[PDB]
């Protein structure tokens, strides 16, 4: 069928798995495991599909897919079956990620172009966004993904600073975390945390804390550092899943829905699975 | 063309810093990670290992079913999300679904005798009589219970040696006293049978003789056996430090049997059950890659359980997240040992991994409750509950557990988030609506899937319109101006043409508010389709009650959409209306 499966994720019901390929195409697929149901595929793309994400129930089960055109191509099953609902090209340049925030951070488009340049706009059936960027790295921007939880503000006024935090991974080795601000114009830039020798590659944030937000940025420099935010809002210190190179080529890195069992694809088709030892380096599960 | 596409997707694929195969490692719902092939779907060659749980009952439903009878759900009321704080378990609830041979059976047992009282059937005259015979009590049964376990090994031994003084000590590290006499007595051996008479017991006269009689034979004798002189070490209250040290007996006799010697004779009533076993740790340490060997040091170690945990898991220490997870908070919330409220969180997360990726789906949910912090209590219960709740209803005992206290709405809410995936758009207002969430469903009705009551309802007796009508009399009216503002436009829709309030006010007030309406809907797919029906609805249902006939009226029937039958006719109409007046001579 395939011989290449590159990146391949699930939907929020866990009947659907939509897998990006390289030949254009996005197949959906039904998920039972390892055999699939091909219902559907949906070709009409520029070179490789680099990412894929399913919407989160409460604005439609909508997969907006970027490939190497450099365009989100939104698609959505109008009738029982795939059309296009959507278009954007506010950058050019291939669009490397393509997410969608949390319920309570809205309907929100995460895009992310290989121009140091970085979207953030807004799903409308009546049509009407915005158009508000911020400039993220400047060499790149390789995947993009989306910032842990919604925060709280007190007083009388909620959602004033922290709010949607968006978190990305340039070309030029720096991984840090934003706060949206309405006070100074483009987005205040937290803490740049150079680490890195070559270029970022994947980010994700933990959906399960205690009392530190853990970020696995992985890198080409055969390493992924475990960024520790102290009290989770405190500094970010240097906290090494391993300390040495890998003999292995890594891609992804992808946390678990509960714990903090990270999953890391070697170059040597092995998937290492680790878990945090009995100091606070890591060992592996697996 | 197609031979050059190949060459360009090497170029793009170097430039951008890919090299090899691409492989990933997304967790899915089963948990497992799926590898790139050749037949290759999603996922291929399955690169996750086997679960690390493997304990009999956690694979056992009818476990599960059991402990909704032991502790009962309950929540904060600082977040009402489900923050269980009350504890009705003990470590007797597993002890026959894995062997009695197993070192499994032993962990579980063991708990319950040494942290939780061992009560008796009355009550005593005073309290440190209740007390202290409390304590006795759980060393008591102990002590038999290591002599049970040890047995075979110490018996094997026994049978080994043909002679007749070696069996008579062996004997000794049981609790064989009765029979090593017996033994003595008929191997012609008086010297052995009266220091057998004195086991039992521990006094400041019995550490005396040890003492004494040592000294005296290692100084006017030629000096006692080395055995003879390491048994006077263990009487007077110091074997593995004594002159004579025990500590290479390690090296014959498990770790477990060692702790036993001073457990039974050596300060026994010169100490607590507590404090004799921690003695026993400052002479001879006990081996830290045992599981249930640990379990001792930590009773031992008193409310220093924090400390020696991270000291003893830095130095090889492999228990299961299942064990973990029960024993911080049974003996938190028993009070018979405290735990923080940190070690307790960070136990729950643990298990409740191993439990989704081992494919239990209740067992998960349940574990989860236990979880400490009014946000991450939070964020876990709704999680769960949000990707299925079909296998929540699979049974009549999964009806029970998460109908018993964990809130209604979020049982609702899961059920609309559900029916969007599955275009089941008519019962997902319905479960909005219920999940207190009046705007919610409000969308759901209007910006995804315009009503069926206004669509498909036959126009011949309108049944379906008017159970529209009916059903918002079920839905609140005691906060009405608060929900309805697409909803609201169905409402005076409904009364002006169901129930014929046929005022010019009304009329007017729905119009300009239809014009608004129809201005962000007709666009919308299947809600567009309806507006139309609406507008047919009320231009039909001017003439009869009777047309006013003014200008104004006439201008109302225009800025209400029209279609394309209709705005012939009126022109069609209109001039054989003037001829049949010209008619009549």
């Amino acid at each position: 069928h395939n011989e290449l499966i590159h990146d391949a994720v699930l939907d929020y019901y866990g009947k659907r798995l939509a897998t990006c390929s390289s030949d254009k195409t996005i197949k959906i697929f039904e998920v039972e495991g390892e055999t699939h149901k091909l219902i559907d595929t949906l070709t009409g793309h520029e070179g490789p599909v680099w990412r894929v994400d399913w919407a989160h129930p409460k604005f439609g089960t909508i997969l907006a897919s970027c490939s190497y055109d450099g365009k989100v191509l939104i698609w959505k099953e109008e009738n029982g079956r795939w059309s296009q609902i959507a278009v954007h090209a506010v950058h050019s340049a291939s669009v490397n990620s393509v997410q969608w925030a949390p319920h309570e951070y809205g309907p929100l488009l995460l895009v992310a172009s290989s121009d140091g340049k970085v979207s953030v706009v807004e799903f409308k059936e009546n049509g009407t966004t915005s158009p508000i960027i911020i400039d993220a790295h400047a060499i790149g921007v390789n995947s993009a993904s989306w910032a842990p939880a919604t925060i709280e503000e007190d007083g009388e006024h909620n959602g004033t600073k922290e709010s949607r935090k968006f978190v990305t991974g340039g070309a030029d080795n720096l991984v840090k975390i934003w706060k949206y601000n309405s006070d100074a114009q483009t987005y205040v830039l937290e803490s740049t945390l150079e680490g890195h020798s070559d270029w970022v590659r994947d980010v994700a944030w933990s959906p399960t804390v205690l009392l530190r937000s853990y970020l696995a940025s992985v890198s080409q420099d055969r390493t992924c550092i475990i960024w520790t935010q102290d009290n989770e809002q405190g500094p970010w210190k240097k906290t090494l899943l391993k300390e040495e190179k890998f003999p292995d080529v890594l891609w992804r890195a992808s946390w678990s829905l509960s714990g903090n069992v990270l999953a890391l694809s070697g170059g040597d088709n092995k998937v290492t699975l680790w878990k945090e030892n009995l100091e606070g380096k890591w060992e592996p599960a697996g | 063309e197609c031979n050059d596409e190949i060459d360009n997707a090497k170029l793009i694929m170097k430039e951008r810093r890919f090299t090899a195969s691409y492989t990933f490692a997304k967790f899915s719902t089963g948990s497992m990670l799926l590898t790139k092939d050749i037949v290759g779907k999603s996922g291929v060659s399955i690169k996750r290992l086997p679960t690390e749980l493997q304990r009999k009952f956690l694979f056992d439903d009818v476990y599960l079913d059991k402990e909704i009878e032991k502790v009962t759900i309950e929540a904060r009321k600082s977040n009402p999300y489900p923050q269980i704080s009350e504890s009705s378990l003990l470590f007797k609830d597993a002890l026959d679904y894995m062997e009695k041979t197993s070192s499994d059976y032993n962990l579980w047992k063991l708990s319950s005798i040494l942290f939780d009282p061992v009560s008796y059937p009355y009550k005593t005259d005073n309290d440190q009589v209740k007390m202290a015979l409390l304590k006795k009590e759980r060393h008591c049964r102990l002590t038999s219970w290591i002599v049970s376990q040890i047995g075979p090994e110490i018996e094997e031994k026994i049978r080994n040696s043909s002679n007749e003084i070696e069996q008579i000590f062996l004997y000794l590290l049981l609790n064989d006293v009765v029979r090593a006499s017996k033994l003595a007595i008929e191997s012609k051996n008086g010297h052995l049978s009266v220091l057998i008479s004195y086991l039992g017991s521990n006094d400041p006269r019995i550490r005396d003789l040890a003492e004494l009689q040592l000294q005296k034979w290692s100084t006017g004798g030629c000096s006692i056996d080395k055995n003879i002189s390491k048994i006077y070490k263990l009487l007077s209250g110091s074997p593995f430090e004594g002159l004579f040290s025990l500590k290479e007996l390690e090296s014959e006799f498990s770790w477990l049997c060692l702790l036993n010697l001073t457990l039974c004779y050596g300060q026994i009533d010169e100490y607590s059950l507590e404090s004799l076993v921690q003695s026993h740790l400052d002479k001879f340490s006990l081996p830290y890659d045992d599981p249930i060997g640990v379990i001792f040091q930590l009773y031992a170690a008193n409310e220093n359980t924090e400390k020696l945990y991270k000291e003893v898991r830095q130095r090889t220490n492999a228990l299961d997240v299942q064990f973990c997870w029960y024993l911080i908070q049974t003996l938190r919330f028993n009070g018979t040992r405290v735990f923080s409220k940190e070690t307790s969180d960070e136990a729950t997360f643990a298990f409740a991994a191993q439990l989704e990726f081992a494919q239990l789906h209740g067992h998960s949910l349940f574990v989860s409750c236990f979880l400490n912090d009014d946000k991450a209590a939070e964020d876990t219960i709704k999680r769960l509950v949000m990707r299925e709740i079909t296998l929540l209803r699979a049974s009549t005992n999964d009806h029970i557990l998460n109908r018993l206290k964990i809130p209604s709405q979020l049982i609702f809410n899961a059920q609309a988030l559900k029916d969007r995936y599955e275009g089941n758009y008519l019962s997902e207002v319905q479960n909005l609506l219920l999940g207190s969430s009046y705007d919610l469903a409000e969308m759901a009705i209007v910006t995804s899937l315009g009503p069926r009551l206004l669509l498909s309802n036959n126009p011949v007796q309108n049944n379906e319109l008017k159970t529209l009508r009916e059903i918002l009399n079920e839905f609140p009216d005691s906060e009405r101006d608060k929900w309805s503002v697409s909803i609201n436009v169905f409402e005076v829709y409904l009364k002006l043409v169901l129930d014929n309030v046929e005022t010019q006010e009304t009329i007017d007030s729905l119009i300009s508010g239809m014009k608004i309406f129809y201005d962000q809907y007709k666009h919308c797919r299947e809600v567009a389709a309806c507006c139309n029906v609406m507008s047919q609805e009320i231009v039909s249902k001017i003439l009869e009650k009777n047309n006013p006939s003014i200008g104004d009226s006439k201008a109302k029937l225009l800025e209400l959409p029209l279609g394309q039958p209709e705005k012939a006719y009126l022109r069609g109409e209109f001039a054989q209306d003037l001829m049949k007046c010209t008619y009549k001579i």
